Parts: C-alpha cells; structure tokens; sequence
C-alpha cells in the first residue's frame, strides 16, 4: 500500500513520485571532499572526509586568452 | 554540419612507396575508402548536435557506449584508424626501433626479435578484418600488442596507440591477393615509421610517465 | 534575543545561525563548531534605535549579554550551570533577578552610562544574580541576596575581571 | 627489507614526503636535546645552540650578528631545506602555426541560432584539416595586416556576444542558487565578475591559451586563470608537489593547453589543461583516473549519476546462472487483474440471481455499487478471521464500469439453460473454459511469443558478439566473485556454516519440530505411501 | 536538465512518417497488448517497439523520474536495460528484437 518507493508509484499517477521527490536528502554526508588513501589503495580502500572543521583559511598574509589552436604538420616525422 | 570532412593527405606522396605498394592501391585505399567514410561521418554528425561537438577520441569513446556501439561509432572509427595508418608509415625503410622505444621493448618484450615474432603471429592469427596495435597501457605503464576486430581501436580502453596496421583485405588484395604473411613481413621490414612511433610515445609521456621518481634520502 | 530576532526578521538570523562553510572555514570558531553567540551590529539595531535611548540590553538567557549605547557597543560573557543541582532546576525567576541587578547597579554606579568597562563589571553582577536564581523552585522563594551574588561573582570571574 | 627499498615503497604507495617541519624554538630544543639523554650535560653543538636560542635576546643578538633584518630572519625559518632542483628552461620544438576556429560545441543546449550562419561558422572545421609545412613557414609570412580573413570567426563572435548578453544574469543567478561559496574552478560572481570575461562555450579542447597561476592546491592541483569566469585546472597530486613546488609558483605566467571541457554543474573543474610552457611532465607520476564531480542533493539514483559522469556501473555480485540456458517466461502481468475482474463479475452476477428484485429495475450494463468507491481505499490488510492460518486479507474493489455485465449475464443464461437440460438428460453439465479465461490464456501466449522472440534474437546476438569479440555482459556490472571478504552467507567456504561434528543441535535454528508436529496432527500414522505421484500426473491420469 | 532518454541511450523517433513505417517491416512485426499492469523487464538484446494505441511511461531502476512515449513514437530499448513499464489503458505495440546490426 505504501507508495513512497519510486517503483511503487504508478507512472500515470505520479503524485506519490512527486511526494517522494519532495522529501529532502539525508545529512549522512559530512559536506566535505572525499580524500582517498593511496596507502590503502592496493588493499581494501578507505576514505577520509575533509570539511570546514578540518581546514581553515589563514587570511591575508601581506593578454590572457585562447591565443589559437595548433594546425597539422606536413613533416610529421 | 560538416566536420572532420578533410581527407588527410598522407605525410608522403601517394607514389612515394611505389617499389613496395603501388600508387593505385594507395589511391584506391585512400581515394575511395577514406572518402567514403568521412562523407558518411559528417552526414551522421549533421543530424545529432550532441555528438557533433565532440573530439574524435571522445566521440569514439562515447559512441562505443561500453560494449554497445552506436551507429556512428563505425564510420568515425574507420576514419580515425585509416588516418593513423597513413601517418604510421614513412617513405623510408624501418628495421630498427628508436632509442626511447628500444628500452621499452627490451623492458617488456625482452628482445626486438621476440617483439617482431609476436607481432607477426598476432597479425596472421587474426581471422577476418581488423587492425593490430602496439599500445602503452596507462594503468600498467607497459607496452603491449592488441588485435581488434573490424573498426575497434584501443582508445576505447584508455590506451595510447603507437603503431597500427590495416588487416582489412581492401588494403592488401590488389597487391597481394592471399599472402598476409608477406604483407606483414613487408610492413615490418620496409614500410614502418618508427620515428612517428617514438614521437607518439614522447607525446604520451605527458599522460603516462614511464620512469622512476627521485626519492630524497631523509 | 528571541524577541529581538522576532522584531528583526527572525528567519534571517535563523538562516544565518545555520550557515556552514562548504569548503573551508574562515576563522577558528567555525573549525571547532561551538554554539552560536552572534553580536548584532549597531546597523542592524538602527531601526529600533531612537534619540532618547540610553542603554539597550539583549540578554541571551544568562549566558551572554549585549549592551548598546550611542558611543560604544559590546557583549558581556556569561555562563549557566543549572545542571549542578539537577533536582530543583527552576529558571522561573532568572530574568527578574537580572533586571533587578541591572537596576541596582544603575542606581548605585553612575558611570555605567559613560564607561564601558564599569558597565561590564556591573553587568557581571546581574549575570551572577541570574545564575543564583536558577537553582531554586519558586521565583520569590529562590531570589539571591547581595552577598551571595558578590560571592558568586568573585568565585566565577578571575580577580582582574571583577 | 632495506631502508632504501622501504622508503621507496612508502614514497610510491603511501605518499610519504620529507615535508619541512617549521618548529618552534622549544620544539627544536626538545628534538635536539632528547637524543643525548636525561639530566645529562649537553655536549652536542646543536643542542647547546638551541638551548641558547631558547632566549629571545640571544636570537636578537644572532640576528644582529648575521646582519639580516627581522623580516628576513622570519622568512629564513620558512626556507626549503635539502636538495634544491635546478631551474628549468623552456624549450620550443619549432614554429607555432595557429588558427582561430570556432568551437565544435558552440550552440548551447536550449539556444536557437541562424542555421545559414551556423553553416558558415562550422565550415572552418573542414578547413582545419589542411596540412602546412612548418619548416618553410617563415618564407611565406606577410607582415601586412588588415587583409586577414576571419569572417566566420567574427560572425561567431557576434553570435556569442548575443548569447552572453542574453544569459549573463541567468548564469549568475544559477551559480548563486546552486553554489554557496566560490572555489577555484567555479564561476566568478559579485565583485570578481569584471566585464569582458570569456564564457565557457568560448573555449574548446585543443585551443592553446596563456594565463597566470592563481591558486595551488596540494591534493587537487594547480589552478590557472585564463581570462574567464571559470579558472583552469592542471591535475597535480599530493606527492609530486614536493618537487613541483620549485617550478610552479603563484603569480607565474604560463602557457597551457585545454585537454577536456566539461559541465560546471556535474564537474568541480569544467576545463582541464596541461602546462605547455613549464613542461613539468617528467615530474608527474600520480594521475587521476576519473574527473572530479559534484555529489549533490538532487541526485537520488546512483546509476544516473554514474551515467552522467561517465564512470563505470555500480559493482554487483555475479550470478552463476547463464541467461542463454534458462526457462522462458510465460506468465502475463495483466493475468492477475483479469482473474480478479472475472471473479468480481461472476460474484456480482451470481448475487443478482439471489436477489431478483434488486436485479429488476436496474440494467445490467449500467450499475453503481458506490459513488465514492476508490481503488486506493480498497487495498487493506485484515487478519481477524483465521480458520487455520492468520494472514492479512488483501481487499480489491473492482470498478463498476470495469465489469461488462451483459456478456456475463448472457453466458450465465446459456450455462444454466444447458445445466438444466443436462439434468433433464441425467448427467451433470460440465463446461471446459469461459471467455475471460481464454483471453488470459491468449495474453500468456503472446507474452510467451515475445519471450521466445527475445531469446531467439539473444542467441544470434551472442554469436555475433562472440564472433567479433564484443563482450556479452555489461563491463563493470559483475566484477567481484569473492573479492569482498567477511561476507556471511553460510556457504561453508569461509567456514560460516555450523561445525560438521554431527549437527545434532537444531533447536536453536532451523528447527523442524513444528512441521513434524503438524504432519502428525494431520496424519498420525506415517505409513508407507502406497500411491505417491505428482499433482499434474494425477490430473492427467484422471483426464487420460 | 538533460533528458533521461539521452542518459540511458534510449533512442525514440516521434511522429514517424508512413515511408519510415514501411521500412524495417513494421507491419510484419509481432504484436503485443496489455491493459493496466506493471511489467519489470530486462533487455538482453535491443528491441524496436512501435506503440500503436496506448501510452507507456517507463522509469529506470531506482530512478524517481520517468520517460513518456506516445502512440506516434518508435522507441528502441538499449541492451542491459533494467526498467519498469506501467500502463493505464489499452496498449498495443509491435515489437522486434534485433541483434548486433539491423
Ligand atoms: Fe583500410
């Protein structure tokens, strides 16, 4: 009877799909950057999440354009 | 609407390799086969704007679609491979690998003789139409040889092709009707541009680094 | 604080306190993720400011105290320890005690309007009064005396601050 | 192993690097003194030097003696130590012959442009495939300007000015909405957006450009501003920076080449470049396998995200069954609804007979049980009534118009007429099948035909693919057979099954007591079955 | 923003002409019909479907969005496609399963 699932929601009547999409995403993600470990890359990998709690900005311590594109060379050798 | 229209002229004259390949064969292979493909490639690209605005490598990789080739994968693949083939051959005989390439061949094959033997074996073993390639693998940082059926080229597996050969019959029948071993032996001994292969390896060295880093003593 | 926010687009400050830096922080406070103690700029309080206003106190519930004057603006740090006596725990008479201490210090010390440090040292008295008033059920029953408030002020704050 | 090999393995795999430790005087004194011992007179020169440096006046005296200023002494602490690389010199292979072609993805998705002008713009694509002899370039150069022909590129510039003047505020609004904070690789907005910048469609992979480095990130890489709302990105990873930091510095002007242009919404860095001018490629060893993307709140299906970002499919455990050799599917999905409406029709038609007065006065074709009847309210669970087993009773309410009662009424009239006729004969009347059951069988038959055609095409597809070497399964979907360990499945291979010491204890799990009990209640005497046969075999024997 | 047909490589030809229907033998294709039901199906091969009468909206596996096709559409389903098809009325189609090539 529950229609929260997208598969359960009928295509002709997508009210259940709209209600499911209206639900906000979870906060499980720590809102950071996924920093992989090369040490554990060969074996089962692990992840480090770098966020605003871990990284801080120190503060104030103290022409340019697409010139062109290269053309093919006749003397390719 | 028309992109990639140009028929790439070859780095050498159509009659430059006359002692070993007639002008006619090259004229037919290029004049007809190459032209045929590009004219259909621009016709297919005119229809779909999404595939229109893509690089040739990116276009090929997208049209491959991870095992299910799109109707535009073929033409593009063929044009690119034929172009590569034209560039991979020089008006001068090549019997020796260049200095950078040699070290790599010794590192993986172990000899130039074993490399040539494996190349000839793979070229003769492939049954039908296709191409054979000498490529550098980004993941393993090693040289290897790949045989691909029909129009497929290594770019689909994120590899850098250094040299390629047409095993489609249209390339060799007029000259040699049914001796593929000769056709190969000729391409290995007299008709191969190792300098172009070394240049492609030097270009790929930016993408894949073939060396060892400097470890500070600390 | 809640009343001042309600009079000053409470939803704006509610969205402000919930702001989190996406990539990296710009200060030490954001790195440690402590409770939000926002000090309102005089520009924000300008719509609620009139000519005849001498002092404006924005209490944060016996935990922070903000003062506003034509010359200077600031914030007095405070603390709450209702948990020390878990069983009684009644906050019913804290704000009344804070207002009473403020009025007492204003009637006794006449330099609070002109001097800022004296103002803060005197508001610490009202903070201590509220802290004492939160430990007893009954607003009229658990009201602090002057001696107890001075004792708590001297015990909580270092000698330099009192 | 040896210390050299271990250090090399650390540098290669774990990312070790001798980063400079900027210690305090007390920390340096602690690191230098602890080597000698505890409560022993310090005799090492560096230990005594640090002990004297623990005082500010000694540091001031040493600064005055060395002659350097205090600002110079502060920077002397932040000095790279160890071997310093030789300064790199730029080398050019030859003359750089360039062109100004319009990008191949100029028309933005959802923007309309003139087709006739679009063809003139795109005509440069076929012209770009003409070789030029680089060695004899200098002989043919003409120093007279104002005669160059760039009409196609100028018309492209006009059309691009139109689009940017149209969509500047829209792009800024979308950037403010989707992105909260500015980061190297994002659209410059607010104060940073000076007019005259080049939009993202203006660029294209293959265009040589020039810019200045604005930010240097350890993990992500170096960012170069090429005069646009989105900066450029050069992938330089963690461990290569220890040696690349002597050649790439903030504020340096470099020449870069665009390798791939992507979408800002789905990628953190839209444009990826390479450093032609510095040529630091000998240095780079750690590469990025896939481009960085944004995992946003709107994304709820991981497969759509993987398809959008071009990454491989989600890994799944590989089933050991072969899709080629498997039983075909004949069951039809509409069969359940057809059966339920058949039952509802039969029930309502039989109940109209029980109440002739109710059936009278109302046409069979037009009938209404309830005006506010809904299929949603019909679905319910009820386990109150249990004769032998208790389970939720799913209720389904067939619609009034859904049932066509005229055909059912005619069928029942004919059937009861033949029933009473056969009773007059003296034999019970029997009917093989009704109309709706035959229709359900036809549905099952057409579904079986569809499945058979699918499998017949699948056999040929297998051959074709195998012949040509093409893969049969989607690459990346079925990857790990056993690779993920510590997976409890009771297969006795990781020794997760109960010990094979007799297995006498079954009361804890998989107890077969209840089954034997209910079998003994149903059949107390478990005698040897004289006749044991399948249900379908018994039905056929009854038929045959 | 990009349509789901582009993501899942679902090629659909809307309002096909009579000459296009004459080609590929659309009249000689096998027929299939349904009422109101949910059909989970996995495409082991490419399938060319000409929906004649009804209307079908297909959702990808695990996706909260749908793709809708009308009676004037010629839809080709890609290989290894896992999706759910829902119908709400009489739906008649002509299906042809094709291997590598045409
Ligand atoms: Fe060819």
């Amino acid at each position: 009877d529950n229609g929260s699932d997208c598969t359960n929601i009928n295509p002709f009547s997508s009210i259940y799909s709209y209600s499911k999409a209206k639900i906000q995403q979870s906060i499980n993600q720590p809102q950071g950057t996924i920093h992989t470990l090369l040490n554990r890359n060969k074996e089962c990998q692990s992840l480090i999440i770098l966020s605003a709690a871990n990284c801080s900005r120190m503060g104030p311590f103290k022409s340019l354009g697409p010139l062109g594109t290269s053309l093919p060379i006749e003397n390719f050798y | 609407v028309f992109a990639y229209y140009g028929l790439k002229t070859p780095p050498y004259k159509l009659d430059a390799l006359e002692p070993y390949m007639s002008q006619k064969m090259l004229e037919v292979h290029w004049g007809e086969h190459h032209r045929s493909y590009v004219e259909a490639l621009n016709k297919q690209l005119e229809k779909n704007d999404i595939l229109y605005g893509c690089t040739m490598e990116e276009l090929i990789k997208v049209t491959y679609n991870n095992g299910n080739p799109l109707p535009e994968f073929s033409d593009a693949a063929q044009v690119w491979n034929h172009d590569f083939f034209w560039e991979s051959m020089q008006p001068g005989g090549g019997d020796m690998p260049k200095l950078g390439l040699l070290q790599q061949i010794e590192k993986d094959f172990g000899s130039f003789t074993n490399f040539r033997e494996k190349f000839t074996e793979a070229a003769l073993a492939l049954f039908g139409s296709g191409w054979i390639w000498l490529v550098l693998k980004r993941e393993e940082k090693r040289l290897a040889i790949v045989k691909t059926s029909n129009a497929v080229n290594p770019l689909v597996w994120n590899d850098i092709p250094l040299i390629g050969l047409d095993l489609w019959e249209h390339a060799y029948y007029l000259d040699y009707k049914n001796d593929k071993a000769k056709y190969v032996n000729v391409f290995m001994n007299h008709l191969v541009s190792w300098d172009a292969a070394l240049g492609r390896m030097a270009r790929a060295q930016a993408f894949v680094n073939l060396g060892e880093p400097k470890i500070p003593v600390a | 604080r809640q009343e001042l926010e309600f009079l000053l687009d409470e939803e704006h400050y509610e969205r402000k306190r919930n702001y989190r830096p996406q990539y990296f922080a710009e200060n030490f406070e954001q790195t440690k993720q402590r409770r939000d103690y926002y000090h309102y700029t005089p520009a924000e309080i300008a719509p609620l400011w009139h000519d005849g206003l001498k002092l404006l106190f924005v209490t944060d519930g016996t935990l922070r105290l903000h003062y506003y004057s034509p010359s200077f603006d600031g914030v007095v740090v405070g603390t709450e320890d209702v948990l020390i006596t878990p069983f009684t725990c009644d906050r019913t008479g804290s704000g009344d005690a804070v207002v009473a201490g403020i009025m007492r210090k204003l009637t006794t010390q006449p330099e609070m309007y002109h001097d800022q440090d004296v103002l803060e040292r005197q508001l610490r008295f009202a903070i201590a009064a509220g802290i004492i008033s939160q430990w007893t059920i009954g607003a009229v029953r658990g009201f602090p005396t002057e001696s107890a408030t001075q004792n708590l002020k001297e015990q909580v704050y270092v000698p330099s601050m009192w | 192993e040896s210390e050299e090999e271990a250090r090399r393995k650390n540098w290669v795999d774990r990312g070790w690097a001798p980063w400079e430790e900027i210690l305090s005087p007390e920390a340096n004194f602690a690191r230098k003194s602890l080597n000698e011992g505890e409560e022993v007179a310090l005799q090492s020169p560096e230990a005594i030097e640090a002990f004297k440096m623990l005082s500010p006046n000694y540091r001031k005296k040493k600064i005055s003696d060395m002659g350097i200023t205090e600002d110079e002494y502060y920077a002397k602490q932040f000095e790279i130590k160890g071997e310093i690389p030789e300064p790199l010199s730029t080398m050019w292979a030859g003359p750089l012959v360039v062109r100004h072609v319009p990008p191949r993805d100029w028309p933005p998705r959802g923007w309309e442009v003139d087709k006739k002008e679009l063809e003139f713009i795109r005509e440069t694509h076929k012209l770009q495939s003409v070789r030029v002899d680089y060695d004899k370039v200098e002989e043919m150069v003409k120093m007279e300007t104002d005669d160059m022909g760039l009409d196609r590129y100028k018309m492209f510039l006009k059309q691009y000015n139109e689009w940017v003047a149209a969509n500047k505020d829209r792009l800024e609004k979308e950037s403010y909405k989707y992105d909260q904070d500015y980061y190297p690789g994002r659209r410059k907005r607010g104060k940073d957006y000076q007019d005259g910048m080049y939009e993202l469609p203006f660029y294209y992979p293959g265009q040589i450009c020039a810019g200045k480095v604005t930010a240097i990130h350890l993990y992500q890489g170096a960012f170069v501003d090429i005069g646009g709302v989105h900066d450029g990105w050069v992938p330089i990873k963690r461990n290569d920076w220890y040696w690349i930091r002597h050649h790439i510095k903030v504020g340096m002007h470099v020449i870069v080449e665009i390798l791939a242009k992507r979408d800002p919404y789905r990628f953190r860095f839209p444009i990826e470049m390479r450093f032609i001018d510095p040529n630091i490629d000998h240095l780079i060893f750690n590469r990025f396998d896939f481009a960085p993307i944004f995992h946003r709140d709107e994304d709820t299906n991981l497969d759509e995200l993987r398809r959008d970002c071009g990454r491989q499919p989600l890994p799944r455990k590989d089933p050991g069954v072969k899709v080629e050799e498997e039983p075909l599917l004949s069951n039809h999905p509409y069969v359940d609804k057809l059966w339920q409406i058949h039952n509802a029709e039969q029930m309502i038609l039989d109940d109209m007979e029980a109440n002739p007065v109710k059936y009278k006065g109302k046409n069979l074709t037009e009938l209404t049980d309830d005006e506010d009847f809904d299929e949603e309210n019909r679905i319910e669970y009820s386990k109150a009534y249990y004769k032998k087993a208790l389970l939720p009773k799913m209720i389904t309410k067939v619609s009034v118009k859904e049932l066509d009662l005229e055909a059912a009424f005619a069928e029942r009239q004919h059937h009861n007429k033949l029933r009473m006729e056969a009773q007059e004969r003296g034999e019970v009347y029997k009917i093989p099948k009704l109309r709706r059951n035959i229709e359900m069988d036809e549905y099952d038959f057409i579904h079986w035909r569809r499945s058979l055609e699918e499998r017949e095409a699948m056999l040929r597809d297998i051959s074709c693919r195998r012949a040509l070497g093409l893969p049969l399964e989607e690459p990346g979907r079925y990857v790990d057979p056993s690779a993920f360990g510590k997976d409890q499945y009771d297969p006795d291979s990781p020794l997760y099954r109960y010990d094979y010491w007799g297995e006498p204890k079954n009361s804890e799990k998989s107890k077969q007591e209840r089954m034997t009990d209910v079998h003994n209640k149903s059949i107390v005497g478990k005698g040897t079955v004289w006749y044991e046969m399948a249900y379908e075999d018994a039905v056929k024997e009854r038929m045959q | 923003e990009k349509p789901l047909e582009e993501l899942y490589n679902v090629r659909v030809e809307r309002n096909v002409t009579k000459d296009r229907l004459m080609e590929l033998g659309v009249p000689r294709w096998s027929m299939w019909k349904t009422g109101k039901c949910k059909l989970p199906w996995d495409w082991h091969v490419d399938q060319l479907v000409y929906i004649e009468e009804g209307e079908v909206r297909v959702v990808p596996e695990g996706s909260q969005r749908f793709m809708q096709f009308v009676a004037g559409d010629l839809v080709r389903y890609p290989k290894w496609f896992e999706a759910d098809l829902y119908f709400n009325d009489f739906y008649q189609e002509r299906y042809s399963f094709r291997a590598y090539g045409d």
